[PDB]
RNA sequence: GACAUUGUGAAGAGUCAGACUCUUUACUUAUUCGGUUAAAAGAGAAUUUCGAAGCAUUAAGCGGAGCCAUUAUGGCACCGUGACU
RNA sequence: GACUCCCUGGAAUUGGUUCAGCCAGAGAUGGGGACGUUGUUUCCGAAAAGCACCGCGUGGUGUCUCGUGCUCUUUGAACGGCCCUUAAAACACCAAGGGAGGCUAUUAAUUUGCACUCAAUCGUACCGAUAUCCGCAUUAGGUCUCCAAGGUGAACA
C-alpha cells in the first residue's frame, strides 16, 4: 500500500506550523546573577494576544544590569496580569500574582504556572489558557519539592525551579461550542494542517488499515501494540483499557 | 594574566601588508578598444533621421552596443568638434543601439551632417 | 575646598546604578584551541597516571635545575657566528659537546659512553623518551628529567631536543659534574623503587574537594 | 542479552587463595541533555516592594606619584581605590 | 479642516449628544483658544494653451453666470459589529533623552537663500483575443486586471 497521512505528518512539508504572525516564544528570563541572589523588577508593558494560541502573551520589559539597554521578554500572562504592573523576578520576590520565584519558597497548595521542568529551560510545565500546577510537598533534606501538574500527576522538581505565581490567563475557553465548522477551520488555519480529519475506515485498504470492505467496519481490533511499525501504528495506541470510564480515573 | 572586561573573545588585529609581486602577471596592460572610432560606427541616414537633423538640430549614430552617454557624448566631441547638450539611446529589434545627439545652440546640425558625408 | 565638588557614589546592588567593568576573564567564552588546551590539561591532572608516565612530572628542582643549566652551558655546541667566523679562515687555511638526539644518547648510554643524561620532562608524543630512564637506571648512567625540552634546544643552538647527554668534560668542570650527579642520583636513581610504584594524577578540583569537606563536616557533626 | 567504549572509591554476600565475582551506593574526568551575548560558580574575608506605567550610559570622591608653559598661576596626563581576596 | 488637545469654572431639579453610539467631580454644559493630514480659491502656472465659430491667401470673436441630489464611483474623516480567526518583515528617514565635544561679542564654528555641474545600465513597437497567447488551425473552448453615458426600473437585472 501507500503511506498513510501519520506517516506523511513527519516530513514537515504542508504539515509545518503556520508561525507567521506570531509574537514570539513565551519564555521566562535566563537565570542570572540577579534572580539567584536578590530580585529584578520588570514592567508590563503589553498583554497582546498571540495567533495560534488561547492564553495571552505578556510584553515586560527589564533593565540590563551590565549595559545601558533594556530586554523585553514574552511569557503568557497570568490571570490579574495587568499592563502598568511591576514583576518581581528571583530569589527574594514576594508571594504575588505574576512573580516568578523558585518553588521552594512556596507554600503547599499554592498555585503557580509556568513552571521550570529543569532548573533554568525558563518555563515549560502549565502553559496552557486555565491551567496550572500546585506545590504539593517539599523536602530540605534533598532540597526538592513535590508538584501536581494539570494532567493530575506528580512530580519531583528541584526547589530552585522557576515559576510564576497565579494560574494562565484566558481560562474557560473550550466551554463554548465552535458551532461551525468554519469557526474550527480559522482555529486550525492559525495552529497547523491537522484539519478536517477523514475516519479510516472511509478510506481504501491502500491508505489506512482499516480501510476497504463492503461494510465501514475497522475488522480487526483498534488496539495495537506500543512497538508496532509505523504504518500499523493507528488506533488506540497501548491501551490499557477501552470503554467508557466507570468510576474515578 | 590579561585582566579582561568582556566575556567575548575577538580575533586580535593583526598586520596586513599590501601585494608587492616579484613580477607582473600580465607584461603589459591591455588597450582599451573602445576608443572613439569604435564608439561611434556609422551615421544614420533614414527619412526620420533627416527629419531629426533639420528639425531638432539632432544627429542619429549608430554606435557600439558597449557605449554608454558618457561614451558618446564624449566620442562624438573627439571625431566632430561639437558639443552636446543630450544623448538619447535605445537598441534596436536587431540589437543595434542608436543614439540621438542633440547638439548645443551653437553647432549646427545640418552643418556637422553635411561635413560628415551623410545628407 | 570648592563646595562644588560633591561626591556622589554609586550604589551597584541589584536593580541600581549599571555594574562597572569587573574582571569576568573566567567566564569568557575562550576560542576552540584555547579550550582544548585548558581541557587537555585538566584531564592530565584528573585521569590516573601509571608510574611510567608519572616518573615525568616530577623533575629538577630549580636550584639543581640551575647548576646543570650552568655546567651545561658551559659545552654549547659551535655558533653560527662561531661558524661564520671559522669558515673563511678553514678556507684560507672538536672539543667535548654536548650531544642531542634519542637515537645518539640511547647509543651512548648502552656503550655506557655518557656520563650524564638529562631528558626533557615534556616530550610529545612521550613514547620517544619513554625507554631512557629504565635505559639509563639499567645501564647505571647518571639521569635527570630536566624541565624545558625549549631550554635544552636553547642549550644546543636550536628550538628543542627531547634529551642530552655529556660524554665527556673538562678537569675544570670535573668537580662540578661529580657533584651534579650526587645530586642526581639523590633524588632519581636510588629512589627508583618508589619511583616504579608510585602513581600520579587523581588530583580533583578545588570545588569537589569542598563539597567533598562540606559532607564529611556534616557527616560528622 | 553479551562484548567494547568503561574510568575512580566504599559497604554486603559468595568464591577461592591477596585476588575475582556479583548486589547497593558514592565521585567526575569519558559520555549525554539543557541555559546563556558562556556575566558574579565554590571557598574565604569583612558585617530595590505602602506591590507608584519616571530617568538610569561616555565615574564622582579619596590616595599616590608625573609632564608642559611663564616659587606660585595657568593646562594636560597617568596609576590604585571606589568595584574585597 | 469634523476628530483630538488646552484655559476658566464647578454640575442633581443631572446634563451634553449621534442615524447608531456614547461622554462627564479621573472635571460635563457654557465661554475662549491650539493642531492637522483630505481640500478650496474673483491668486500665479494660464490663455500666448485647448475648444467652438467667422474670415482671408495669415487674421478675428467667445470661451460666462448660476443651481440641485437616499444619485453612483474614487478619496478622506469619524465611529460601531466580528473572531477558540486579532489581521507581514526588512531597508530607509525622522524625532526625543543624553551632553561627550566645538567657536569665542563686529572674530570664528555654523547654519540659511541664490548661482552652477551631473544623474549610468536594461525594457519601451503592436496583439492581449469568436484571427497576433494555449488548444495540430484564422478552432463556438480556456486565459489576471483598470475606466463605465441617457431612458424605464430597487438595480452594473
Amino acid at each position: 500500500g501507500r503511506r498513510i497521512r501519520i506517516q506523511r505528518k513527519g516530513a514537515g512539508g504542508i504539515f509545518k506550523s503556520h508561525n507567521k504572525h506570531r509574537k514570539g516564544a513565551s519564555k521566562l528570563r535566563p537565570l542570572d546573577y540577579a534572580e539567584r541572589h536578590g530580585y529584578i523588577k520588570g514592567l508590563v508593558k503589553d498583554i497582546i494576544h498571540d495567533p495560534g494560541r488561547g492564553a495571552p502573551l505578556a510584553i515586560i520589559a527589564f533593565r540590563d544590569p551590565y549595559k545601558y539597554k533594556t530586554v523585553k521578554t514574552t511569557v503568557v500572562a497570568a490571570e490579574g496580569m495587568h499592563t502598568g504592573q511591576f514583576i518581581h523576578c528571583g530569589a527574594k520576590a514576594q508571594i504575588q500574582i505574576g512573580n516568578i520565584v523558585p518553588v521552594g519558597t512556596l507554600p503547599e497548595g499554592t498555585t503557580i504556572c509556568n513552571v521550570e521542568n529543569k532548573s533554568g529551560d525558563r518555563g515549560v510545565i502549565a502553559r496552557a489558557s486555565g491551567n496550572y500546577a500546585t506545590v504539593i510537598a517539599h523536602n530540605p533534606d534533598t532540597k526538592k519539592t513535590r508538584i501536581r501538574l494539570p494532567s493530575g500527576a506528580k512530580k519531583v522538581v528541584q526547589s530552585v525551579n522557576r515559576a510564576m505565581i497565579g494560574l494562565v490567563a484566558g481560562g474557560g475557553r473550550t466551554d463554548k461550542p465552535l458551532l461551525k465548522a468554519g469557526r474550527s477551520y480559522h482555529k486550525y488555519k492559525a495552529k497547523r494542517n491537522s484539519w478536517p480529519r477523514v475516519r479510516g475506515v472511509a478510506m481504501n485498504p491502500v491508505e489506512h488499515p482499516h480501510g476497504g470492505g463492503n461494510h465501514q467496519h475497522i475488522g480487526h481490533p483498534s488496539t495495537v501494540r506500543r512497538d508496532a511499525s509505523a504504518g500499523k501504528k493507528v488506533g488506540l495506541i497501548a491501551a490499557r483499557r477501552t470503554g467508557r470510564i466507570r468510576g474515578g480515573k | 594574566k590579561n585582566v579582561r572586561t568582556s566575556v567575548h573573545f575577538r580575533r586580535p588585529k593583526t598586520l596586513v601588508t599590501a601585494r608587492a609581486p616579484r613580477y607582473a602577471r600580465k607584461s603589459a596592460p591591455a588597450r582599451d578598444k573602445l576608443d572613439s572610432f569604435a564608439v561611434i560606427k556609422a551615421p544614420h541616414t533614414t527619412e526620420s533621421s533627416m527629419k531629426k537633423i533639420e528639425d531638432h538640430n539632432t544627429l542619429v549614430f549608430i554606435v557600439d552596443e558597449k557605449a554608454n552617454k558618457h561614451h558618446i557624448k564624449r566620442a562624438v566631441h573627439a571625431l566632430y568638434n561639437v558639443k552636446a547638450v543630450k544623448v538619447n539611446t535605445l537598441i534596436t529589434p536587431l540589437q543595434q543601439k542608436k543614439a540621438y545627439v542633440r547638439l548645443a545652440s551653437d553647432y549646427d546640425a545640418l552643418d556637422v551632417a553635411n561635413k560628415i558625408g551623410f545628407i | 575646598k570648592n563646595p562644588l565638588f560633591e561626591k556622589r557614589a554609586r550604589n551597584f546592588n541589584i536593580g541600581q546604578d549599571i555594574q562597572p567593568k569587573k574582571d569576568v576573564t573566567r567566564f569568557v567564552k575562550w576560542p576552540k584551541y584555547i579550550r582544548l588546551q585548558r581541557q587537555s590539561a585538566i584531564l592530565q591532572k584528573r585521569l590516573k597516571v601509571p608510574p611510567t608516565i608519572n616518573q615525568f612530572r616530577t623533575a629538577l628542582d630549580s636550584q639543581s635545575a640551575r647548576q646543570a643549566f650552568k655546567l651545561l652551558d658551559k659545552y654549547r655546541p659551535e655558533s653560527t657566528e662561531a661558524k661564520k667566523n671559522r669558515l673563511r679562515a678553514r678556507a684560507e687555511a672538536r672539543p667535548n659537546t654536548v650531544r642531542h638526539g634519542v637515537n645518539t644518547i640511547t647509543r651512548l648510554v648502552e656503550t655506557r659512553r655518557a656520563q650524564l643524561v638529562l631528558i626533557a620532562h615534556d616530550v610529545n608524543p612521550l613514547e620517544i623518551v619513554l625507554h631512557l630512564p629504565a635505559l639509563c637506571r639499567k645501564y647505571n648512567v647518571p639521569y635527570a628529567i630536566i624541565k624545558g625540552k625549549a631550554s635544552l634546544g636553547t642549550v644546543v643552538r636550536r628550538k628543542t631536543t627531547a634529551a642530552v647527554a655529556l660524554v665527556d668534560v673538562n678537569p675544570e668542570d670535573k668537580s662540578a659534574l661529580n657533584k651534579l650527579v650526587e645530586t642526581v642520583n639523590n633524588n632519581f636513581s636510588e629512589r627508583h623503587e618508589e619511583i616504579r610504584k608510585h602513581w600520579g594524577g587523581g588530583v580533583m578540583s578545588a570545588k569537589s574537594d569542598a563539597k567533598k569537606l562540606k559532607i564529611e563536616r556534616a557527616r560528622a557533626r
